């Protein structure tokens, strides 16, 4: 459920706890501009205008 | 009778619009003459197949006699060659031109298209000698002229004179006429010109399969980039195929991906089934899955479906279903020329599925791998992945102890830099829009 | 992707806008 | 003449370039004046 | 390939092999355009007697290639057969670039004319007079002027009308050429001391 | 020197009196008044005689031009 | 003009003296006319038959001798006659052998594109029948697809002429193709491991082995050397890159 | 899309349309489970009081619902099969061999192996039901279909996973997406000039 | 406008049923042969005893 | 005739091209 953080290594019997820096949301926000800002426009515009 | 006179008066009044069509394209280089616009000249030469579907001998003749009020070479021409029905009801007010347009002298552009439009029409009626000597005389006439305009002309009329001379076997002999118009073009300037004679020219190697002769010469031949789209798809589509020949694998999907999407949609229904089963073969050698979506295709169904065949033994690495379906239905793969890399790819599946299971596993028994790929050998699994290493396919080593490989590692230096090298040349592509609108915003 | 690729995206925007201009331009002219 | 018709090819290709470059340096030359104004 | 009937040390062999190359230069251009090599080879053979027309497929070689000024030099160090037809395109083409170097490097020589003059080759001299003269002898001085003004050399104008003075309002054609078209006087001097000298 | 290097042109290109016109499209229109006003008298300059009948219809709108 | 067909050339032609009768051939018989028009006369017909004829007696000679420029020049004097194709001519017997030798010996000479563009040229020569020109082929096939050994296996018999050192040059190649793909990333060589399993049973080739490449032999073992490392990146390539960028829209 | 729009508990008879209410149930949950693995659905369905009323209503629905919820693998296959059984009594079979249990225990998996590194193929096998090469068939047939973000290491039998980190997996989410839009951008290209 | 029938235009002959007739996208692994996965998980159950 | 003439308009145009090319900056 995302309250703790860290990944079980079973071989070794251990689990590894790493701080996850969530600073790293710039990637996913850029992402979600792509992707709604380029496919809601390139195919719309280019297909109505298929010739030119 | 009333039903065979209304059909036959129905099919005449749409050779009087096939007239009137004609008409338009007097009129359009009329047009064209006055205002120096080959633009519109590409639109004229754009419309003619749209409607060459539906001719006739009779009607061609009406154009003939009416258009050429003044007597010159290619009605001459055209009275013995063209053959036009017998005797019939209709006939047309034909006096285009009196006292000066008479008198002048015809134009070069239109001597050029009733040429061609002859050698497309004695084509259609599947006539071949009257068809190349019509031909020959327009290159003859277009040689003899040298004006500016006509150059762009003779693109499009060299490449369907030598589509015409590849059903008369000629193929082979057009190329002196290829060549000599590859001089003239180099002299001229005239790029579209030689991007045909090129895209005929490699039609023709491809005839006789003069791969060696075509490679060296597409290797020293420089291709124009704002050539017509067309000539853009044939020649890259060519060279895609040349290079898969080659074996130039990333080269060959590149070309063939770009040549499907510089293709029509609508149209090039031919083409679009050849990119297909190129795309199918070549992917599926490189062990790239080929795309699922595809298979949506209305027209390719029962070709794709022996290819999806295949491409379900490439991904199992089974052999004897495939050599079963390949005996059943290669024949059109030997049509389509691929059948040499066919069984290529039928011994290559051990290679494509040891990259497929290398990056599925971390360290894989050499074993296993021959047990899941049926090599039964030790030995033969050791070498297997010898050479895939040595080709550089996959990470895959070797520890001849029981078989290590090593794993992946995180990013480093430029493994966030290289999408961003690889991907930067989005402002080349912004510098060159934007200089084609420079040179597309004249204002009158 | 969100800088070079925009100014690429939005002048071929331009381009596309201005070529299908003058071509309805050129053929309705007369 | 052909040497001619060459040099006036590149007379106008040059011409065709210059036509966009005159319009936007006289349009950012009206947004500068919308601007001061 | 072809090549290798070259690349034997018998010259009757290697001529054998290099006749008919000027005749398969209009249809084969791949395989020629490849075998650079081979040719550089032949050209370098000068021990053999065939070194000119070597030089002359050479220079188709480099037809093939695109390099027409590459092609018009190796032609040039062949020397008469340069101008062995005087009516084709690629001959056109040719003497059109010869002109050009002609006229840049006597209008160079003439703005710099105290001695260190880049070396007018006899060769390439040689030829530009020939195609010159002949073009003046082709008996259209409608356009034998122009082209004489397009070779830009210091004497022409005087010999067109020394020779032929078809259509003897020629003079008075060049007369507005230099009064309104040639006016940069560094080189106009040249048609000028002509123009002086005449009328 | 803008107002000057925009008039004191038609000296050298009224030898091109076509030419007057065109190198003056951003000229005659410029925000600086005084740039507009050295390319409407160096049109002037350059055409002293002559109906161009080009450089005429550029210079009808500067005669109406706000700024005096 | 016609002398001496294959005189000596078909029984056993092992001296030297021959390359002068050979040459007084080329300088008579083959330089009668020309080979190109090909248009009739049968008696040129006969004459590319007699240089197709010299042609393989020069292959079999050079291939034989060991003699490099006169092998491939042979080799290219075989293609350009063979360029022109009459069908009504008697095929195969000299063509698909010779074929097979020739391609082969390319591939190890590391060109592939000649070899596929022959294959297309003959549809079903090599397919279908055809053993003595499918051999190259099969041993190309193996050593792309999984065999080093069966490759050797494989080359142990040539059915197109015999003349069995095609499989040596190729052997050539591939102890070189063997010896890079042990320098590839593998994790270690043990001296055992490069003399018994692949070939090369303590001959000449292990000292060649052992001083022309890296890899210093450890205790009995060859090992990875220096090729994979962190590289503290300077970072320079980037900046010109970036600044390439910056001037490419600093104009325009 | 179908749950986004489908959730909603709002009948325009008390049964009938789909066959029943709890036939709307039924669906209602499949298509849940081929949606998501366990977020908060514990706040989107699981607190649903019409979903636990239903779940009562059903206890063989409840027990694979739970037992996903739960992560308890050993019933949890044993009730997916089940369930499978059941969709092949549907007309609703379409996923016949995408999405009944495969796709749903690629979640599972993805659940299971994330926030473990190294865990042995023999006691995940016992873990998640039995037959230790039926386990490692399994995994190693979802790999190669592209899910399960691992990798095994066959001569020591462990499951090495490579779960990248949120920067990691981003940043290749938006190179492929940059291939996506390279691709249309030169189809524009393509567009353009012609 | 013409439809470029000189590249080979074989259309394809069944002219029968679409396999796919539905808007249902398939994946490389879905049109993988076997008896599902009940039956497996039965074997599995009887192979371990129960 | 037309041979410096066009000359001399490519010259003066190719020249107003750059120069009016330099306001872009």
């Amino acid at each position: 459920d995302k309250k703790f953080h860290g990944i079980l290594d079973q071989g070794e019997g251990v689990l590894i706890i790493f701080d996850e820096p969530p600073v790293d949301k710039t990637y996913e926000a850029a992402l979600e501009t792509i992707q709604n800002m380029s496919k809601v426009v390139d195919s719309l515009y280019n297909k109505a205008k298929k010739l030119t | 009778k009333t039903a065979a006179a209304a059909a036959e008066h129905s099919q005449r009044e749409l050779d009087t619009v096939t007239l009137e069509d004609i008409k338009e394209h007097v009129k359009q280089l009329e047009k064209a003459v006055s205002g120096k616009e080959p633009r519109f000249v590409l639109r004229a030469l754009r419309m003619l197949p749209s409607t060459s579907r539906r001719l006739n001998h009779y009607v061609l003749y009406k154009a003939v006699q009416g258009f050429f009020t003044s007597n010159n070479a290619t009605r001459d021409f055209l009275l013995p060659f063209l053959e036009e029905p017998m005797d019939t009801e209709a006939d047309l007010q034909f006096r285009p031109r009196t006292g000066k347009a008479a008198s002048t002298p015809l134009l070069p552009e239109v001597e050029a298209y009733l040429q061609l439009l002859v050698v497309i029409f004695m084509m259609n009626s599947k006539r071949y000698k009257e068809a190349q000597k019509i031909s020959d005389d327009l290159m003859q006439k277009i040689s003899t002229q040298n004006r500016r305009a006509l150059d762009l002309v003779a693109a499009k009329c060299y490449y369907y004179h030598a589509r015409v001379y590849e059903f008369l076997d000629k193929l082979d002999v057009v190329r002196s006429f290829l060549h000599a118009r590859l001089r003239t073009a180099t002299l001229r300037h005239d790029a579209d010109g030689q991007a045909t004679l090129l895209n005929l020219l490699l039609r023709n190697y491809l005839h006789y399969s003069l791969y060696d002769q075509a490679e060296k010469l597409v290797s020293k031949s420089v291709f124009p980039e704002q050539a017509n789209n067309n000539e853009w798809a044939r020649y890259l589509y060519y060279t895609g195929r040349i290079k898969a020949i080659q074996l130039e694998y990333s080269e060959a999907r590149r070309t063939m991906t770009n040549a499907l999407r510089k293709a029509p949609q609508h149209t090039a229904v031919g083409f679009k089934q050849t990119v297909h089963k190129l795309l199918i073969v070549v992917e599926l050698l490189l062990g790239e899955i080929p795309d699922r979506l595809q298979f949506r295709q209305p027209s390719l169904k029962r070709s794709l479906m022996p290819y999806f065949l295949l491409t379900q033994a490439v991904r199992t690495g089974n052999l004897a279903k495939f050599n079963q379906v390949l005996d059943q239905f290669g024949e059109k793969f030997q049509a389509d020329g691929t059948y040499t890399l066919i069984i290529r790819l039928r011994h290559n599946v051990i290679k494509t599925g040891v990259r497929m299971i290398s990056l599925s596993y971390s360290r894989i028994s050499l074993a296993d791998i021959a047990q899941k790929l049926q090599l039964d050998s030790p030995e033969d699994a050791e070498f297997i992945v010898a050479k895939a290493i040595r080709d550089g396919v996959i990470e895959a080593s070797i520890n001849h102890e029981k078989g290590y490989v090593q794993s992946k590692e995180m990013i480093d230096i430029y493994s966030t830099r290289e999408p961003q090298l690889a991907f930067h040349q989005r402002i080349s592509f912004c510098l060159d829009i934007h200089n084609m609108s420079v040179k597309a915003m004249r204002f009158p | 992707y969100l800088a070079s690729l925009i100014r690429s995206v939005v002048a071929l925007h331009n381009l596309i806008n201005n070529k299908i201009a003058n071509r309805d331009a050129e053929k309705k002219e007369g | 003449q052909y040497y001619l018709s060459k040099i006036e090819e590149l007379q106008l290709i040059v011409n065709d370039k210059s036509q966009n470059l005159r319009r936007l340096q006289a349009q950012r030359n009206e947004l500068n004046a919308k601007v001061r104004l | 390939g072809i090549i290798s009937l070259l690349d034997e040390d018998e010259p009757q062999l290697k001529e054998f092999a290099l006749h008919k190359l000027n005749a398969v230069v209009n249809d084969f251009w791949a395989e020629i355009s490849e075998s650079v090599d081979k040719i550089e080879v032949l050209y370098e053979d000068e021990g053999f007697r065939s070194r000119q027309f070597a030089a002359l497929v050479a220079s188709k070689v480099f037809y093939h290639l695109g390099a027409f000024e590459e092609s018009l030099n190796y032609a040039l160090g062949a020397g008469d057969l340069f101008n062995v037809n005087d009516n084709s395109e690629y001959v056109e083409t040719i003497i059109a670039k010869c002109i050009d170097h002609y006229t840049k490097q006597c209008v160079e020589n003439a703005d710099l004319p105290e001695g260190e003059k880049k070396p007018i080759d006899q060769r390439l001299e040689g030829i530009v007079n020939k195609m010159f003269q002949r073009c003046l002898d082709d008996h259209k001085y409608k356009q034998a002027i122009g082209i004489a003004l397009e070779t830009r050399r210091l004497d022409v104008f005087e010999k067109t009308i020394l020779e032929s003075n078809d259509v003897p309002g020629m003079l008075a054609y060049s007369l507005k050429l230099c009064m309104s078209l040639m006016q940069n006087k560094q080189f106009r001097n040249k048609v000028l001391r002509v123009l002086v000298k005449i009328y | 020197v803008r107002r000057a290097a925009v008039e004191s042109l038609g000296f050298i290109l009224f030898r091109t009196p076509e030419q007057c016109p065109s190198v003056v499209s951003l000229l005659s229109e410029s925000y600086n008044p005084h740039v507009r006003y050295g390319a409407a008298m160096a049109l002037g300059i350059c055409c002293a005689g002559t109906g161009n009948k080009e450089a005429i219809n550029l210079l009808e709108p500067m005669t109406n031009d706000p700024v005096n | 003009m016609y002398e001496q067909l294959k005189g000596e050339w078909n029984r056993k032609s092992p001296n030297l003296s021959k390359c002068g009768e050979e040459l007084g051939r080329l300088k008579l018989v083959l330089l009668e006319l020309n080979f190109l028009p090909t248009t009739g006369t049968k008696l040129t017909k006969q004459q590319l038959i007699l240089a197709r004829d010299i042609l393989e007696i020069g292959a079999q000679w050079s291939i034989l001798r060991k003699d490099i420029p006169s092998f491939e020049r042979y080799m290219a004097q075989l293609k350009c006659y063979y360029f022109d194709y009459k069908e009504q001519l008697p095929e195969s017997a000299y063509m698909h052998q010779l074929l097979g030798l020739n391609l082969l010996f390319l591939l190890s000479q590391n060109r592939v594109a000649e070899f596929h563009t022959e294959l297309e040229r003959l549809p079903a020569k090599d397919i279908q029948t055809n053993v003595y020109i499918k051999h190259p082929v099969s041993l190309e096939q193996y050593l792309m697809e999984g065999s080093y050994n069966k490759v050797f296996l494989a080359k142990g018999n040539i059915p197109a002429e015999s003349y069995t050192f095609f499989i040596d040059i190729l052997l050539d190649t591939i102890r070189d193709e063997i010896a890079g793909c042990i320098e590839k990333a593998y994790e270690k060589i043990l001296f055992t491991e490069a003399t018994r399993i692949l070939f090369f049973n303590t001959p000449k080739k292990m000292t060649d082995y052992a001083k022309k490449r890296g890899w210093v032999l450890g205790p009995n073992n060859y090992y990875s050397f220096a090729s994979q490392q962190q590289k503290p990146e300077d970072t320079t390539i980037p900046s010109t890159e970036l600044a390439k960028q910056v001037i490419e829209y600093a104009r325009q | 899309q179908a749950a986004e729009l489908f959730l909603d508990t709002v009948s325009t008879f008390t049964s009938y349309e789909l066959m029943d209410y709890k036939t709307f149930v039924t669906y209602t949950v499949y298509v849940s489970m081929i949606a998501l693995e366990r977020p908060d659905l514990r706040e989107k369905v699981i607190k649903g009081a019409e979903i636990l009323e239903v779940l009562h209503s059903l206890p063989a629905v409840r027990q694979y619902l739970f037992s996903l919820y739960e992560c308890r693998y050993s019933v949890f296959f044993q009730s997916l099969a089940v369930v499978e059984q059941e969709m092949k009594k549907d007309w609703l079979f379409a996923p016949h061999y995408r999405y009944y249990v495969r796709e749903m225990r690629i979640h599972a998996y993805s659940q299971l192996l994330e926030s473990y590194r190294s865990l042995t193929l023999g006691y995940m096998a016992e873990a998640f039901g039995v037959g230790v090469e039926f386990i490692d068939q399994e995994l190693s047939r979802f790999i190669a279909a592209g899910r399960l973000h691992c990798k095994i290491d066959k001569v020591n039998e462990i499951v090495e996973t490579n779960r990248p980190d949120s920067k990691n997996w981003q940043y290749q989410e938006t190179i492929k997406k940059g291939d996506l839009l390279l691709n249309r951008v030169q189809k524009l290209s393509r567009v353009i000039n012609m | 406008d013409d439809e470029f029938e000189e590249f080979p235009a074989e259309d394809w002959a069944g002219l029968d049923e679409d396999e796919d007739a539905h808007v249902w996208e398939d994946n490389w692994d879905d049109d993988n042969v076997e008896d599902d996965f009940s039956n497996q998980l039965r074997a599995e159950l009887e192979k371990h005893g129960y | 005739k037309l041979q410096q003439e066009l000359e001399f308009l490519e010259v003066q145009e190719e020249y107003i091209k750059d120069e009016q090319k330099n306001l872009k900056k």
